[PDB]
C-alpha cells in the first residue's frame, strides 16, 4: 500500500498537468474569439462613419 | 477612421481649388484677347522698354 500509495499519488499530478494545460488553451482559444469579434465588429463603425 | 475623414477633405477642397484656378487662367485670357487695341498694345511695349 505504500508502494500503491506512492503510484497514484504522481497519478494525480500528471493528471493534474493536462488539466492545466486544457484551460490555458481554452483561455486563448476565448482571447483570439474576442479579439477577431471585436475587431470585425468595429470594422463596421469605422465602415459607416466613414460612407456617412 | 478620422484621419481616412480628414484626407478626402483635403483632398476635395484641393481639386475644387484647382478648377476654379484654371477657369481663372482661361478666363483672363479670353478677356485680354477680346479687350487689347492697339493703345494698350503700345502702352505695354513703351513700358517694358523703359525697363529694359
Amino acid at each position: 500500500d505504500l508502494d500503491l500509495a506512492k503510484a497514484s499519488a504522481t497519478d494525480q499530478l500528471k493528471k493534474a498537468k493536462a488539466e492545466a494545460q486544457v484551460i490555458i488553451e481554452q483561455a486563448n482559444k476565448r482571447r483570439s474569439q474576442i479579439l477577431d469579434e471585436a475587431k470585425a465588429e468595429a470594422e463596421q463603425e469605422r465602415t459607416k462613419i466613414v460612407a456617412q | 477612421a478620422q484621419a481616412e475623414i480628414e484626407a478626402e477633405r483635403k483632398r476635395a477642397r484641393e481639386e475644387l481649388r484647382k478648377q476654379v484656378a484654371i477657369l481663372a487662367v482661361a478666363g483672363a485670357e479670353k478677356i485680354i484677347e477680346r479687350s487689347v487695341d492697339e493703345a494698350a498694345n503700345s502702352d505695354i511695349v513703351d513700358k517694358l522698354v523703359a525697363e529694359l
